[PDB]
DNA sequence: ATCACAATCCCGGTGCCGAGGCCGCTCAATTGGTCGTAGACAGCTCTAGCACCGCTTAAACGCACGTACGGATTCCGTACGTGCGTTTAAGCGGTGCTAGAGCTGTCTACGACCAATTGAGCGGCCTCGGCA
DNA sequence: TGCCGAGGCCGCTCAATTGGTCGTAGACAGCTCTAGCACCGCTTAAACGCACGTACGGAATCCGTACGTGCGTTTAAGCGGTGCTAGAGCTGTCTACGACCAATTGAGCGGCCTCGGCACCGGGATTGTGAT
């Protein structure tokens, strides 16, 4: 499902970060890097949810989350 | 026959994604990716769609800043081509 | 007769007083001019970036301000690009392309 | 009920811009940047508060939050523009 | 003037008997001390701000130190925690 | 009976206890296991770094901790690393 | 004109140290930039606190305070 | 090439401080001028400064260090710093 | 320097969805006394910060000398880019079902406060073993 | 080889433990209506495999310079003393304004409605690309 994550969606990704020659070992490395830091905001967003006693997990979950790992986000409530 | 020489089209591409504002992996493959995950620290979780979007736009943006830090790295070696080396030193100085 | 309007900002003076005071210590108090400077602060931030993405937007040529324009407002400041570091939601980033790889 | 900054931010566009409108996502973010400012506005009060060992915030507490957050050129006309405020209001 | 340097002393001499500790480290130690305490309180009063709550409770120290500590220390500080919660209700 | 040996520990419940009233909830109250928790917590953060910290002074052969004793120690433990990033004053570097 | 005396050997010193071998002659005028910018900052901070305090000495607290500001928290001092 | 390492293992080996005490107090006395006139200064607050910019100004090496040996080279020049400093946003 | 051409900007139309304004109600901002308690103010003091001077010497500085290393040049083969044909899996609209988040009412476990007692931390003094 | 510091004995003093009171935060049960999840059919678009060819990374070579090392002279840092005085810290007074409370009324939060500004399509105008 990583694998979902395909070789034109890193080749874009990379156009906006105003790269125009891309190795072609690029595309499995930036797909750890997605793990890792989706691991990383994940876990805080379920901890929340899981001591709110919610099945659920909500926008504020991964707001304060995203925040608590200093990525602060604008625009979805926090 | 028309054919560009390359290294234009690469330009065009980055000054058309360099314009827009949309998101640019895929909903559901993203979707589908961060239930697999979620997966581990939990079962049957449930996610709101506000939820998902806010993590994709995240992602989104922490990629798009890994990677200019990464095309720094690349110019700094006399290079054009970016390489997993790049991303590796721009991770380091980060910290991260 | 409100307080806001005796220090003549838009802020509200005593709904940022009330908010105050759930954010102190125990056994914690909060001056009522705190809640005047906090307003006027608030106030003064607010129309600095809403003024630099009006003129944002006004440059192309658009009568709503958006995502873009806030993004491209915050970023193209210093003093507010060193301040607010978030992630604005569909701003983009700034167009840009380096010299060598033309 | 869930109140929220959108009229203020509203007010104060219109008067820095009587013509230019903004979008219910740009209302969301504004919403979110006075969030985070005031929730950062008011811990640096408190823990300044905390340190000299008072217990009662003040004016002078949020004058000096201000300047250590803000950066320069913000930090002279932000000060400026609450202790205008305070003195009418003392007025 | 309040410091933990007992505390911390005991717990020096619980773990290494034959080891004393000098006083610029008891700086070091209380600095650390005070950081983590102040770090443990600010997410425990953040996660009751949250929830809509008044009182901090086991719960919301668990989930502090759950977010705060990384990997095997977040367990092993878990499991101490229930520990001694309950033989204080005991 | 103080609330520490009630508790089994070392660390001080009582004044932790109002350390944490100090704080409070913005004006709210302290429940009475919050102070047994954060006094384990800390009890079992300290004695972690000073075993550490013992180790690393044995295998210096001294007979007293030092602040270079508690560098060494934090930075050969992974988490310990993530955990404290503070600047340790007399310290030195790790060599590398 | 007292960032001169910021010594080169002073800031070899500090480059050995970082595990840098070899250092090119226009790396001092740049150190000591840097290091005029960092003290600059920190120095800012600590004299507001100690203006808020309404005092004329400058206490390791202030120095702490100020650092811990700009997360370089220093152990040792405080 | 071989005193400089021998310098590198004495210098991370030890754990004093590298700049002298008083040209830095003199600096630091210098650039308080400019904030408040007429301050004064503990010996804590000196030597906490001077331990602070120590610590800040090894770990630059650190990073610069490695953008240079990123290039295949061994002496660090200033676009070193720079690329560091511009990584880590401290410009 | 010339010229055909894929590609992008500009202008015009449309019709669709989102902003902006208006109503009604309700929750909280505002007012007036009471009271007390947290802080501004005046003194005292004795700590510690600062301004001199000598002097010892280890660190810095100026100069010479040689060689290790960074930068320009050249060459070449392979990894990338570009474009085309096929396909395959996302996106949209519709349908249905059900877990579950959210609100409300009771009440019962729990924590704050005060008066008393006492016991565990904090500072003082000292010294003999760890360390530079 | 001592000297310079940490571990221990001792002085009280402030705060931690008991216990009863009393209000209230939240645990729990119950119901409601939202919204998350699952399935299905089309259909246009994006992904994937492939062929071909130019640009580019990387190596090998050469050379000039710039950086490290050594030596001798100079200097100013650090130690060690000395007087001296602001001012940080503590004590005590008295008081000025913020919290609690009761009552009340207006500003803002949901809900709704409408039109106009932004988005997509389509046709000319332009503008770098690339062979000539």
């Amino acid at each position: 499902n990583i694998q979902g994550i395909t070789k034109p969606a890193i080749r874009r990704l990379a156009r906006r970060g105003g790269v125009k020659r891309i190795s072609g070992l690029i595309y499995e490395e930036t797909r750890g890097v997605l793990k890792v830091f989706l691991e990383n905001v994940i876990r805080d967003a379920v901890t929340y949810t899981e001591h709110a006693k919610r099945k659920t997990v909500t926008a504020m979950d991964v707001v304060y989350a995203l925040k608590r790992q200093g990525r602060t986000l604008y625009g979805f409530g926090g | 026959p028309h054919r560009y020489r390359p290294g234009t089209v690469a330009l065009r591409e980055i000054r058309r994604y360099q314009k827009s504002t949309e998101l640019l992996i895929r909903k559901l493959p993203f979707q589908r990716l961060v239930r697999e995950i979620a997966q581990d620290f939990k079962t049957d979780l449930r996610f709101q769609s506000s939820a998902v979007m806010a993590l994709q736009e995240a992602s989104e943006a922490y990629l798009v800043g890994l990677f200019e830090d990464t095309n720094l790295c690349a110019i700094h070696a006399k290079r054009v081509t970016i390489m997993p080396k790049d991303i590796q030193l721009a991770r380091r100085i980060r910290g991260e | 007769v409100s307080r806001s309007q005796r220090a003549g900002l838009q802020f509200p003076v005593g709904r940022i007083h009330r908010h105050l005071k759930s954010r102190t210590t125990s056994h914690g108090r909060v001056g009522a001019t705190a809640a005047v400077y906090s307003a006027a602060i608030l106030e003064y931030l607010t129309a600095e970036v809403l003024e630099l993405a009006g003129n944002a937007s006004k440059d192309l040529k658009v009568k709503r301000i958006t995502p873009r324009h806030l993004q491209l407002a915050i970023r193209g400041d210093e003093e507010l690009d060193s301040l607010i570091k978030a992630t604005i939601a569909g701003g983009g980033v700034i167009p840009h392309i380096h010299k060598s790889l033309i | 009920r869930k109140e929220s900054y959108s009229i203020y931010v509203y007010k104060v566009l219109k008067q820095v811009h009587p013509d230019t409108g903004i979008s219910s996502k740009a209302m969301g973010i504004m919403n979110s940047f006075v969030n985070d400012i005031f929730e950062r506005i008011a811990g640096e009060a408190s823990r300044l508060a905390h340190y000299n060992k008072r217990s009662t915030i003040t004016s002078r507490e949020i004058q000096t939050a201000v300047r250590l957050l803000l950066p320069g050129e913000l930090a002279k006309h932000a000060v400026s523009e609450g202790t205008k405020a305070v003195t009418k209001y003392t007025s």
